[PDB]
C-alpha cells in the first residue's frame, strides 16, 4: 500500500598550488692599473 | 674565457584512488526494501 525512497549524495574537492621562484645575478668588472705604496717609519727606508 | 652552466630538474607525481560500494535488498510478503552506500577518496600530488 505504500512505498518510500530517499537519496543523499555529498561531494568535496580541494586543490592547492604553491609556487616559489628566485633569481639573482652578480656582475663584477675589475680593471686594475697597479699598486701604490707609501713607506712607514718602521720600514727604515730613506724615502719615508 | 670560461663558462660553466649547471641545470637540475625534479618532477614527482602521485595519485591515489579508493572507491567503496555496498548494497542490500530484500522482501517478504511484498514488504520490500533496499539500501545502498558509497564512499570515495582521491588524493593527488605534484612536486616540481
Amino acid at each position: 500500500f505504500i512505498t518510500a525512497n530517499s537519496e543523499y549524495s555529498e561531494s568535496s574537492s580541494f586543490k592547492n598550488t604553491e609556487t616559489e621562484k628566485s633569481m639573482y645575478t652578480s656582475s663584477r668588472y675589475l680593471f686594475p692599473q697597479g699598486r701604490i705604496d707609501f713607506t712607514t717609519p718602521d720600514s727604515g727606508f730613506d724615502d719615508v | 674565457a670560461h663558462t660553466m652552466e649547471t641545470f637540475s630538474r625534479s618532477e614527482n607525481e602521485t595519485e591515489v584512488k579508493q572507491d567503496v560500494k555496498a548494497g542490500l535488498e530484500g522482501a517478504v510478503k511484498g514488504w520490500g526494501g533496499g539500501a545502498t552506500a558509497g564512499h570515495g577518496n582521491t588524493q593527488g600530488t605534484i612536486t616540481t
